[PDB]
């Protein structure tokens, strides 16, 4: 209790106050320069007058003018003139005319999409970094190729030759690899996209690629930017339909993958992580190195590193009341890290039908046998006896 | 209607998007939509009869709606205070599914 | 639930859910009619309690309220409680729990408030018995599960915290207050609070503080010692009684104003050293900073054991860590006294050892220089200050110095800083002397000068144990009597003596710092030089410094520069005291002047430090003030109103800083943040202002140890490009330095693409190019920490040099000072007996887990490194030892430390 | 997919084709056998029934095979049919050549082996019975077996096939005693018959019955069929009806 | 829970002050670029902006 | 393929990094290799009949 | 990919139909054989399925084929089954020509034989089946221990495991065993199998089975008390 409040000191005082100062200052930032700044208020109200006639910029001929298409639809042969540049100028973007005589009185826009939010994730998650604990000779490795190139550049010029490039993680279910996608990015504090690859395949023809194009054009913009494709076993055999997605559209996809991630555009500077539980399944040519480099294989977790993924659960937990949780571990061999947040998930469960509060050691070892006996079906020992 | 949720089914339909107009982009918006009306149950019905071309697909693409929202949902598991967001899944029988479903 | 009458034991428990019948009708009637029934009722106590025990695992309101209800009304209306004196007290039992079920099961607002009251008095009268305790204590350790008790034993502990907390608000106290009903002391209550402490501490964490902030007493820590001591390896390992203990300053650390604050860490270092680690002994001792305890944990080890030991070796370890010099300095002399050997433990305690580890370090680092190639005009004097601020610390870069080339192409007062930045490039070392001696004898008093300055800072690594002390050589400057020499002299033995004030170094600098009387501009260095010395421990408050002050501002007012200066001085003098630096704001306050005002807004951050946030809204207030009064309005004084709005903004700045080192330690972020904004009120409120608080934001990220260090430094340059003052850029870098080559990267090229791309004065150009050099040490050499690293709540003594220059517009004269920017840490390596040079392996750790420290007590799976490396800033800071699987012991803990680890194999 | 003929595997070394035939077996009635040292009750349940099929002239889930070895059937009775008539073809033939009536354990290798054999060999289906193969040898007593569709057998204390396998399982061994009774066994099959079956009354037209004893009278085997009459007198003295 | 439960409940009142300053922060804005050369501009675009031959 | 051979150069790389060295020398790129060729086979098919003989 | 069928080859060269073959053998108990100087030990785990299952008359999972060549399995129960009995009326016939009895050599061969026989077809399917064959010659008395794989592939090992998570017992294996000095005392060498065997049961004393070659013709079958003494001799030291 007395811990949480040495916390708890500084974190209210210290915003509270700012925020107070924010509130204040809102007209005191105008009060140094207004004389500077409303006078430059003044001019650029002058010039724009009321509306502003928001139009989409087809492309600009570097000359001083302009090709602009809006939406109330007439297009219009604009001047580039007065508080706008020719760099600032780019397709695709949101142009302010002036209504009355179409001159460009300035950018303000560029993004506004409902597409762009999918990308984009507004995150917060309850596992960060050391909650990956344990499996830590092949931490080291995903660190290598994602946090440590873009949190000190000097090693990669102190060996030379560029960082390696992407990585692959990949192996048995339960072995971690969605936490580790999710908390190197924390580490850094880089552009975390995220798409999943049963959301690569479109219910509609030829509009997958589209979608394929659009999760880089987004991370070079936002870059230096760590974009995870979730689940790329999916694509091998996971289709939404077949006369309106089909099979031309699977393989284009990955086609789509390739000019992006390595083909003239080359699109440097965007740090790739795929998560695929079989890599037996991905495309030959998307397990090309220097588009991914380097592969992680993970495997269900070991007798001793099942320690480690225990404590992490069970630090939620209140503790078991008799300790037996030094055993729990032992008679697991060959399983998953998955079935240990399953085995507090299922310990909580049983006391859950009492409606208790506490947690017991008895529940336990309980809980270990339900959650097993899910796990084997009455056919294997069937098929087998 | 004793929790006080909006039960908003889901079945992967094309009416319920005005505007991509496909359920298949339509699992981010679903999130955003139930977070308005809070607290709320997803009742995504996996139905696996439900299509024409889904059926065609993967025996049904609905396994495919039910992945991504999982995944989705994870990740933001205190964006109110717990959870809030109930994913209801609903299947006629279990042999029916993935692995990892 | 439901009756189903006595038919068996189970549903006798089912019944009396319902309706008891053991515990209403029947003992209701008994003690309202016959009292020869008082012997039936005491039997049937036993009773009693064991169908409460029973039905706890019940939850439900509605069963606990209705049944237990008319014992609740009989407590007053039946009994009266004195029917039978002794009877109904023992009694109380049962009927304490029936009072809180109206408190907290159910909840009627009436009832809520009104019972609260009644259960104060109730404990009390119950904890005569000691009864009332147990009572508690069958619910902390508990039997039985419901939703219910969880909530209501802290009712009961609550009706303590009330009382105590009132006594101190509320002047009257006791049981005069109806809020309570309970006396705040005597023995009666005072035996229950020492009784419920023990249980409270074993299972939980609680009530154990409530009781001793708001008894307000060192007291109530010092009865803790007691309980806690016993507990220190048998109940727990002497770890988890530790992050107790450390913790016992840290939650009220920013919670105790000066009397009380210090008052209290003297009872947290006295439990460690009674406690086996005496590693988290001089932890504390060097935060108290009093002379005293600093001196008891080093006796300890020393003194008993006629034999050298580990003991003498551990001693001279642990003085040896602070970098100030005051540890280093009392320590001495006792190892001379004993005289085990002279010769290695003299060394090891002086900070000579220091200088031989770093050329291990420097091996691995190598040298890259980068130096600008640029000659002619005022950039040769950049350029040649530019090589001593990439080679800071130890470096060998002999050759090029000896090339006198560019060095006699330097002109006017750049001559002076030029020589002084070749003593640099041999900062912390011996060796170096040989270069500035050249030039001493020879040509114009301008090279002379330079030379003493360059003294200073080789000087640092080397005046302890009475070999080759910067006093030595210095002496003999200060003798003569020429101005430049003179004052050159004084500043270079602050600096390489820091917060050493031995007698031969204090005592030389006692007469003078008291002559302003002569109109010297660069007399500032009289009591520049003294501040310095003075931080890192206690003051004085020296009355050298304080008369001299006031004498300068009698005599001139001319010299603007000179009276800045100097009111600076003051405030960094009172530094490393809180609690003597109250009484002296008033004594500099009897005499007032509006010039005088100026001195005492600085004097007020000191003051109050580490308990500013009635600081925080003066110096805000403060700002508003000028602009309030033009308002008014709306609807000779030049050097007095300009002394008096730049004292307010480094005022502002440095009571912000001072208070977030010390402090909690989250707050960090949000502390570098309330400067961007008060830059903001100046962004359209003094457009004078604006200029002294750009320079300001820099050095308040580096007193800060802020934790974000990529974006904001960054975004605030681009606007500053703008803005006048090149000097801005310099502030930022010192903050930007961190861990070299993770944060220093985006600032050489963002700092570079202003100074490369617009040249529009050679003036201009000078400022931008020192600071590129400075933020980065070639291959993490070194880094450069405000706070001391052996604490980080800790603050250094040798990085004030840098928090004084970010006062004034930029100036050739301030070049000089400039050059002076020590502050070193040193990199950890596993020593031996024959002074192993490498360490094994380390973890290092970007962001501590634990909710059960600040600092992070460094966790124990951590990512796992080499040997050798350098102890990494932000993103780094916790470091744990791995060193356990090939079985080596640290006998000195470290946890990102400055200190070097020392281990153990048997 | 995999869900085709029999040579192919499943890349995860499954045989979709047995687990299939498992799975048959469980859609037709209930089938218990429980051991006891007094004898073996077997008892059984009739899939469907109307009120106009003939069930107390025949029985047609209860063969014996020879004169001290008697099966139960539960699966697709026309695959029983094949099976049983060259389980008994076999178990003659033993006593042309040995002078013994065939033991427990060489009769049911043998067919453990032919219904693997179906599924091993050719194009031919697999079986989708599962036989309580109850017997008496003088080697080992009594004895009990089942034997799976997949083509291999368990020996047995107590033992459930047909529908509803898993409940039947569980309340014949919450209840089991390890010596029990012939007349405790015979009452533990009609309790567990009632909780299990979804007929609302348990009548003696639904149950067929047969006994296999040593101890109504010794010295001989005697295998004694229940007839109706005393299957409707028995469920009267547990109090069903 | 009273311990940890009081505690957590102040946690909360912090995390609304936090949104509301990036709401009060965002207050200011103004971002119109063109800088130092188009105060030039402002006088050639106000005969553009009365011509009809744009 | 030379992206096999950017992945000896890589691999030798982050050898240095580790070791504290910031050279690259013969021994790094021999392990290099080796790691390259050896996990090649892993991530693809194969599935032999010679895992016991 | 080529699993559509048995006959046709496949880009990769691995027949589908023998690779899932193996993988089946994971699903029965594990068998662990380690050769002495003077013993071979073949051990077996004899998984409880209930407590309704019989001692009395169950089969044990290690069969002997004739009477001094010992027989272990892993895999599909229903097709050992027929194995076995294919083995054993080879095995005897082996005599009826010679007037010898069987050769541990002759009779690797023969089970690898009929299982070639139904890989190479394609109106069958292979067996699940990979079993140890143990045993001594009748000439001879130097310990021998074959293996047979569902393809038709025979090896000879010193110890080795096969089944029920067969890698664990295996690694498990290389770090105990000496290949310089096999065990040469029966007990010491039963031990090291008891010792494997108890991983994978995790907890059982009377889930372990231990059967026994010796030469000329000596087969035994352990007692379980006799196992248990075994498995405390390896818990106290442990
Ligand atoms: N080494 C570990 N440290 C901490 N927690 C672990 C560890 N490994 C696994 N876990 C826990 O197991 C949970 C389940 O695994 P997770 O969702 O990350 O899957 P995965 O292996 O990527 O599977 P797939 O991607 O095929 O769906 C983790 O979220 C985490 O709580
Ligand atoms: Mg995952």
């Amino acid at each position: 209790t007395r811990c949480k409040l040495k916390l708890l000191r500084m974190e209210r005082i210290k915003d509270h106050l700012l925020l107070e100062e924010e509130f204040v200052s809102n007209s005191e930032i105008l009060k140094p320069f207004e004389k500077k700044q409303e006078e430059e208020k003044k001019q650029l109200e002058e010039i724009r007058g009321n509306p502003l006639s928001i139009g989409t910029l087809e492309e600009i001929i570097d000359d001083d003018h302009a090709i602009v298409t809006s939406p109330t639809m007439p297009d219009y042969y604009v001047s580039i003139l007065s508080f706008v540049d020719k760099e600032l100028l780019e397709p695709g973007c949101s142009v302010l005319l002036h209504h009355k005589t179409m001159s460009i009185v300035g950018v303000l826009q560029d993004d506004a999409d409902p597409m762009v939010s999918v990308m984009k994730m507004d995150k917060s998650p309850t596992e960060s970094y050391s909650d990956i604990g344990g499996l830590e000779s092949q931490i080291q490795e995903i660190k290598e190729s994602v946090e440590l190139p873009l949190t000190h550049p000097e090693l990669y010029e102190e060996m030379g030759i560029k960082p390696p490039k992407g990585v692959i993680l990949y192996g048995a279910p339960g072995t971690g690899k969605t936490l580790l996608a999710k908390a190197v990015a924390n580490q850094t504090s880089a552009t975390f996209l995220r798409i999943v690859g049963s959301e690569l395949i479109q219910k509609y023809l030829g509009d997958g690629p589209r979608l394929c194009r659009q999760i880089f054009k987004v991370a070079g913009e936002n870059a230096p930017s760590i974009v995870f494709i979730d689940e790329i076993d999916a694509i091998g055999t996971k289709r939404y339909d077949s006369n309106s997605g089909g099979e031309r559209e699977i393989q284009r996809t990955m086609l789509e993958l390739l000019n992006q991630l390595d083909g003239f555009d080359d699109r440097g500077d965007v740090k790739v992580i795929m998560a695929t539980n079989k890599i037996e399944t991905l495309d030959p040519a998307l397990i090309r190195p220097g588009r991914i480099d380097r592969k992680i294989l993970f495997e269900n977790p070991d007798l001793s590193t099942k320690k480690k993924i225990l404590g992490i659960h069970t630090s939620k937990m209140n503790l078991s009341e008799d300790v037996n949780l030094e055993t729990l571990v032992t008679t697991k061999d060959d399983l998953s890290g998955a079935d240990i947040q399953a085995m507090c998930t299922e310990a909580g469960l049983l006391a859950l039908r009492e409606r208790r509060m506490q947690v017991t050691a008895e529940d336990f070892k309980q809980a270990k046998e339900r959650v097993m006996k899910n796990k084997v079906e009455e056919n294997l020992e069937g098929l087998y006896l | 209607h004793h929790t006080d949720c909006k039960f908003i089914r889901v079945s992967g339909a094309e009416l319920v998007q005005k505007y991509i107009g496909e359920g298949s982009r339509m699992v981010r918006e679903l999130f955003v939509m139930a977070r308005e009306h809070a607290p709320s149950i997803i009742f995504m019905d996996e139905i696996d009869s439900i299509g024409s071309t889904r059926v065609e697909g993967s025996g049904g693409g609905d396994s495919e709606v039910q992945r991504t929202m999982l995944e989705l949902l994870n990740q933001l598991d205190g964006f109110e205070t717990s959870k809030n967001i109930k994913i209801i899944m609903a299947t006629n029988r279990l042999d029916i599914l993935d692995p990892a479903l | 639930m439901v009756d189903e009458s006595d038919k068996k034991q189970q549903t006798i428990d089912e019944q009396s859910q319902i309706s008891p019948e053991k515990q209403t009708p029947n003992k209701k009637d008994k003690k309202k009619e016959e009292e020869e029934q008082l012997s039936e009722e005491d039997a049937k106590l036993k009773t009693d309690l064991e169908l409460l025990v029973e039905r706890l695992k019940e939850d439900d309101s509605s069963l606990y309220e209705a049944s237990l209800n008319a014992l609740k009304e009989s407590i007053k209306n039946s009994t009266s409680s004195m029917t039978a004196v002794p009877k109904p007290l023992k009694f109380l039992r049962p009927t304490y729990p029936d009072l809180c079920s109206i408190y907290d099961k159910w909840t009627d607002p009436n009832l809520k408030s009104s019972l609260a009251d009644v259960l104060s008095i109730l404990a009390m009268t119950y904890s005569e018995n000691g009864k009332h305790d147990s009572l508690r204590y069958r619910l902390l350790s508990d039997v039985s599960d419901f939703e219910g008790w969880g909530h209501e034993y802290i009712r009961h502990l609550a009706l303590e915290i009330g009382e105590v907390y009132n006594d101190q608000v509320e002047k009257d106290a006791e049981d005069e207050t109806s809020s309570d009903g309970s006396k705040s002391d005597g023995s009666a209550a005072t035996s229950g609070f020492e009784f419920s402490k023990e249980d409270t501490l074993r299972l939980c964490l609680d009530i154990v503080p409530y009781f001793l902030k708001h008894n307000g007493e060192e007291d109530a820590v010092d009865l803790l010692l007691e309980i806690e001591s016993i507990d220190k390896l048998p109940q727990f390992v002497d770890e988890n009684t530790f992050q107790r203990v450390c913790q016992y300053m840290v939650a009220c650390v920013p919670l105790l104003p000066p009397p009380e604050d210090v008052a209290f860490l003297k009872t947290a270092y006295s439990i460690y050293l009674s406690q086996n680690e005496l590693t988290d002994a001089i932890a504390l001792a060097v935060r108290l900073g009093e002379e005293d305890m600093i001196r008891s944990v080093f006796d300890a080890t020393s003194d008993p054991v006629m034999h050298k030991q580990l003991a003498y070796i551990l001693a001279a370890q642990k003085t040896s860590f602070e970098y100030e010099g005051v540890q280093d300095i009392i320590g001495n002399g006792k190892l001379s006294e004993h005289f085990l050997y002279l010769a290695k433990e003299l060394n090891l305690t002086g900070p000579k050892v220091p200088e031989d580890i770093y050329k291990s370090h420097l091996d691995n680092s190598k040298s890259v220089f980068s130096s600008a190639g640029l000659d002619s005009a005022q950039q040769n004097l950049a350029s040649s200050f530019v090589n001593g601020f990439l080679n800071l610390g130890y470096c060998n870069d002999k050759l090029i110095v000896d090339n006198d080339n560019w060095v006699y192409k330097t002109k006017g007062d750049g001559m002076t800083s030029a020589v002084a930045s070749i003593g640099s490039i041999y900062q912390w070392n011996l060796d170096g002397l040989q270069q500035l001696d050249k030039y001493l004898y020879v040509d114009e008093p301008e090279v002379k000068a330079g030379a003493l300055l360059g003294i200073g800072i080789s000087a640092s690594g080397v005046h302890d144990g009475e070999v080759e002390p910067a006093l030595l050589l210095l002496q003999d400057y200060v003798t003569n009597p020429d101005t430049k020499i003179s004052s050159a002299a004084i500043l270079g033995l602050g600096i390489a003596f820091a917060g050493s004030k031995n007698d031969e170094v204090l005592g030389l600098l006692l007469p003078i710092a008291a002559s302003t009387d002569l109109p010297i501009e660069t007399a500032a260095m009289a009591s520049l030089a003294l501040a310095h010395v003075f931080v890192g421990t206690c003051n004085g408050d020296i009355t050298t410094s304080i008369m001299d002050n006031f004498l300068e501002r009698t005599a001139i007012e001319l010299k603007t520069d000179w009276v800045r200066f100097l009111a600076l001085a003051l405030g960094i003098l009172y530094m490393g005291q809180g609690e003597q630096v109250d009484d002296v704001l008033e004594t500099i306050s009897a005499i007032e002047h509006p010039m005088t005002s100026a001195i005492e807004v600085l004097v007020g951050s000191c003051a109050y430090t580490g308990t500013g946030d009635v600081l925080l809204i003066q110096d805000l207030l403060h700002r508003l003030t000028p602009k309030n009064v033009k308002g008014e309005e709306d609807a000779e004084i030049k050097s007095e109103e300009k002394k008096g709005k730049s004292s307010d903004k480094d005022a502002t700045t440095d009571g912000k800083n001072d208070d977030e080192e010390e402090e909690k330690e989250a707050g960090i972020v949000d502390e570098l943040a309330y400067a961007v904004l008060g830059i903001a009120l100046i962004a359209l409120g003094e457009d004078i202002g604006k200029e002294m608080s750009l320079r300001h934001f820099g050095h308040l990220m580096h007193y800060g140890n802020e934790h974000i260090r990529r974006m904001v430094p960054l975004a605030m340059g681009i606007v500053s490009v703008s803005d006048p003052q090149m000097k801005v850029f310099d502030t930022l870098t010192r903050f930007s330095h961190d861990a070299d080559l993770e944060v220093s990267m985006n600032s050489i090229f963002a700092m570079g693409l202003c100074g490369a791309g617009t040249n529009n004065a050679r003036l201009a150009q000078l400022l931008r190019q020192l600071a590129s050099y400075y933020s980065r040490e070639q291959d993490a050499l070194f880094i450069t920490r405000l706070a001391q690293g052996l604490l980080h709540l800790g603050k250094g003594t040798m990085t004030m040099d840098v928090f004084n220059d970010a006062h004034v517009l930029n100036k050739v004269t301030l070049a000089s000072i400039l050059t002076t920017a020590v502050g070193l840490v040193s990199p950890s390596f596993m020593l031996k007996h024959h002074q192993l040079f490498y360490m094994l392996n380390a973890g290092i750790r970007p962001k501590f887990i634990l909710a059960l420290n600040d600092e992070g007590e460094p966790i124990k799976v951590n990512v796992r490194v080499g040997q050798a490396v350098e102890t990494v800033g932000q993103a780094g800071r916790p470091k744990k030892i791995t060193g356990w699987i090939t079985q080596s012991t640290p006998v000195l803990l470290n946890h990102g430390e400055r200190a070097e680890l020392e281990t153990d194999e048997y | 997919r995999y869900d085709s003929r029999t040579t192919i595997f499943s890349p995860e070394g499954r045989l979709y084709q047995v687990e299939y035939a498992l799975e048959s077996i469980s859609h037709a009635g209930t089938a218990i056998g429980i051991m006891a040292s007094d004898g073996i009750v077997l008892a059984a349940e009739r899939k469907v029934t109307s009120t106009l099929l003939e069930q107390d002239t025949s029985t047609e889930k209860l063969y014996k095979l020879n004169d001290k070895i008697a099966v139960a059937v539960a699966g697709l009775t026309a695959d029983a049919e094949i099976l049983i008539n060259t389980a008994r073809i076999h178990a003659q033939n033993y006593l042309k050549t040995y002078n013994e009536d065939i033991p427990v354990e060489i009769l049911v290798r043998r067919l453990s082996d032919i219904k693997q054999g179906y599924t091993q060999h050719g194009g031919l289906r697999p079986f989708g019975v599962s036989f309580i193969y109850a017997g008496y040898d003088d080697r080992y007593g009594y004895q009990l077996y089942t034997s799976n569709p997949s083509g291999n057998y368990t020996g047995w204390k107590a033992i459930s096939v047909g529908a509803n396998t898993s409940a039947a399982q569980t309340l014949l061994q919450m209840d089991y005693k390890d010596d029990m009774k012939v007349d405790d066994a015979i009452e533990l099959a009609l309790k567990t018959l009632s909780k299990t079956t979804d007929s609302s009354a348990l009548t003696y037209d639904r149950l067929e019955f047969a006994t296999i004893r040593k101890g109504a009278n010794d010295g001989e085997v005697y295998q004694k069929i229940f007839k109706p009459q005393e299957i409707k007198d028995i469920l009267v003295k547990t109090g069903i009806t | 829970a009273a311990p940890y439960a009081a505690k957590l409940k102040q946690t909360e009142n912090d995390l609304k002050d936090i949104e509301a300053r990036i709401k009060e922060k965002a207050g200011v804005k103004e971002s119109d670029t063109g800088l130092a050369p188009s105060h030039l501009w402002d006088i050639m675009g106000d005969r553009q902006r009365l011509g009809e031959e744009h | 393929t030379g992206a096999e051979l950017r992945s000896v150069c890589t691999e030798a790389g982050m050898f240095a990094i580790r070791a504290r060295r910031k050279v690259a020398t013969e021994k790094d790129f021999l392990k290099a290799v080796d790691k390259v060729i050896s996990g090649y086979k892993k991530f693809s098919s194969t599935s032999r009949y010679m895992q016991y003989n | 990919g080529y699993d559509r069928a048995l006959s046709i080859f496949s880009p990769d060269g691995h027949i589908f139909q023998v690779e899932y073959a193996l993988e089946a053998v994971k699903r029965g108990t594990c068998a662990v054989g380690v050769k002495g100087k003077n013993c071979v030990v073949l051990g077996c785990e004899r998984r409880s399925t209930l407590k309704l299952q019989d001692t009395r008359i169950t089969p044990s999972k290690v069969s002997k084929i004739d009477s001094h060549v010992v027989l272990s399995f892993s895999g599909l129960n229903a097709d050992s089954r027929i194995l076995i009995e294919k083995a054993r009326v080879e095995a005897q016939s082996h005599r009826l020509t010679l007037e010898d009895p069987v050769t541990v050599e002759y009779l690797t061969r023969y089970v690898a034989g009929v299982q070639q026989r139904y890989t190479q077809s394609g109106g069958v399917r292979p067996f699940g089946v990979s079993t140890l064959i143990a045993g001594f010659d009748p000439r001879d008395d130097e310990p021998k221990l074959y293996q047979t794989e569902p393809s038709g592939i025979y090896s000879s090992w010193s110890a080795q495991t096969i089944g029920r998570n067969s890698k664990t017992v295996r690694e498990f294996l290389e770090k105990n065993y000496d290949r310089k000095e096999p065990p040469a005392t029966v007990e010491e060498c039963v031990k090291l199998t008891v010792r494997s065997l108890l991983e994978v049961v995790q907890t059982g004393a009377k889930n372990i089975e231990i059967t026994v070659v010796k030469p000329d013709s000596d087969i035994v079958a352990l007692s379980s008390e006799e196992i248990n003494q075994y498995v405390t001799q390896i818990e106290q030291e442990k």
